[PDB]
């Protein structure tokens, strides 16, 4: 009955969670409270895969708040859904792990991983057939970054044959806590390519600029971020929460969009861009949704190649102009598809939107541009590194200069592997 | 092996220190009283001077 595990670990982790969590249960008919109130029940037939059954046979999520400081948790929780999330799923310590990856995967959060996992067994015995897990968590802080790839190390341990599947914030300059954030992400993305199936690589450079250039918000907030990034987290799992055609599960996602293993981080995109009274036609969904502009990871699909592909749209609209409109994008393009895996755009349909929107369309990309994100970040690292500076804040938790050069190697090798299919 | 390093690594800073703290107040001890061991020591050749002045005052008769 394929249930999802969802953990959200970290400041970003648990505020872009807690959207998520509101976005999807107003899609589902579920209150604040946890109590259903919707007309179809088409809201009601994937609804266990997100969601427990409870007291009078309300919803909890099937979510696990992570944190190492209480702020952002205790944030959620009196706030709106926050009643919805079962309490004993709060784990929390109190330290903080300092923007600290180090601190994250190795003191701070290995003091508390135990009591995660505690979490993730009692929320996964109660799963008549689990299928995966979903962590949501930024890269360039301490606690979703160090302590998230951790409880993955973990995870991956006790549950070796289920999909391991994270969407992860990078850094960027543009949208930055502190000077370390390279350093985090390049660890992190060391450990994201071993130990998950699939990653959508969430920009925050991206969103940023949606919201500027775009939404036309001349100084967009945090919300405003996570505002596009639980409609593309909306987007990105209709099918696993609605029924169709496509019988959607982790494993047949990550079988078809990951032709080699290490390759698995998705360039997410939607339309249309929201902060709107006419619905979009079908032919600018998949205008925009493949349009840079739309993508949520800040790297240009013109400046590499799709491996795979895989979109959805919402709403009721013509199933054959969709089709049509997809088969079209392909042939203007077929420059930017790769000859040797045939058919790899694929494309499913929901008849149910999002909240206040008629029609929308979410985009999954495997391209080999993403390199340029890695590109990115490796730049800044090494800027860093070459002088060593910002490393005693590491080096005071038992790191050793060497971890961090296999951390470069291993995001450079993935960056030459991206390079060599983009020349095929 | 990394945790046990940031303990093993604040253990050998705590350690030091207060080696080194107390090294230097040892030998801060010393050389202030060998100072004062050398003061009044100077201060006693002048008693000791103070009387063959006034024995050799004496030894006239
Ligand atoms: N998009 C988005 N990014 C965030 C949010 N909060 C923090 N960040 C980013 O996350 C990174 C900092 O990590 P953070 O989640 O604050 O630290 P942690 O609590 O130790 O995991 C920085 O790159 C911030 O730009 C958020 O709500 N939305
Ligand atoms: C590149 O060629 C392919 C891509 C995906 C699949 C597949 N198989 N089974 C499923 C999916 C699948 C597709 C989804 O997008 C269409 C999808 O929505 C995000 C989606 O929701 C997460 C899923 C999950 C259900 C098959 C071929
Ligand atoms: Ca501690
Ligand atoms: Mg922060």
């Amino acid at each position: 009955m394929r249930e999802i595990v969802h953990i959200q670990a970290g400041q970003c982790g648990n505020q872009i969670g807690a959207k998520f969590w509101e976005v999807i249960s107003d899609e589902h008919g579920i209150d604040p409270t946890g109590s259903y109130h919707g007309d179809s029940d088409l809201q009601l037939e994937r609804i266990n895969v997100y969601y427990n059954e409870a007291t009078g046979n309300k919803y909890v999520p099937r979510a696990i708040l992570v944190d190492l400081e209480p702020g952002t948790m205790d944030s959620v929780r009196s706030g709106p859904f926050g009643q919805i999330f079962r309490p004993d799923n709060f784990v929390f310590g109190q330290s903080g792990a300092g923007n600290n990856w180090a601190k994250g995967h190795y003191t701070e959060g290995a003091e508390l991983v135990d009591s995660v996992l505690d979490v993730v067994r009692k929320e996964s015995e109660s799963c008549d057939c689990l299928q995966g897990f979903q962590l949501t968590h930024s890269l360039g802080g301490g606690t979703g970054s160090g302590m998230g790839t951790l409880l993955i190390s973990k995870i991956r341990e006790e549950y070796p044959d289920r999909i391991m599947n994270t969407f992860s914030v990078m850094p960027s300059p543009k949208v930055s806590d502190t000077v370390v954030e390279p350093y985090n992400a390049t660890l992190s993305v060391h450990q994201l390519v071993e130990n998950t199936d699939e990653t959508y690589c969430i920009d925050n450079e991206a969103l940023y600029d949606i919201c500027f250039r775009t939404l036309k918000l001349t100084t967009p907030t945090y919300g405003d971020l996570n505002h596009l990034v639980s409609a593309t987290m909306s987007g990105v799992t209709t099918c696993l929460r609605f029924p169709g055609q496509l019988n959607a599960d982790l494993r047949k996602l990550a079988v078809n969009m990951v032709p080699f293993p290490r390759l698995h981080f998705f360039m997410p995109g939607f339309a249309p861009l929201t902060s709107q009274y006419r619905a979009l036609t079908v032919p600018e969904l998949t205008q925009q949704m493949f349009d840079s502009k739309n993508m949520m990871a800040a790297c240009d699909p013109r400046h590499g190649r799709y491996l795979t592909v895989a979109a959805i749209f919402r709403g009721r609209m013509s199933m054959k102009e969709v089709d049509e409109q997809m088969l079209n994008v392909q042939n203007k393009n077929s420059s930017y598809f790769v000859e040797w895996i045939p058919n790899n755009v694929k494309t499913a349909v929901c008849d149910i939107p999002p909240r206040g929107l008629k029609m929308s369309a979410t985009f999954i990309g495997n391209s080999t541009a993403i390199q340029e994100l890695f590109k990115r970040i490796s730049e800044q690292f090494t800027a860093m590194f070459r002088r060593k500076a910002f490393l005693h804040w590491y080096t005071g938790e038992g790191m050793d200069e060497m971890e961090f050069t296999e951390a470069e190697s291993n995001m450079n090798d993935l960056v030459s592997e991206y390079q060599q299919y983009q020349d095929a | 092996e990394v945790i046990q390093k940031a303990i093993e690594e604040n253990n050998n800073f705590i350690k030091m220190a207060k080696e080194k703290l107390a090294q230097k107040m040892e030998s801060n001890k010393e050389n202030r009283e060998a100072h004062l061991a050398a003061m009044l020591e100077r201060l006693q050749e002048k008693d000791k001077h103070a009387e063959e002045v006034r024995k050799n005052k004496e030894l006239k008769e």
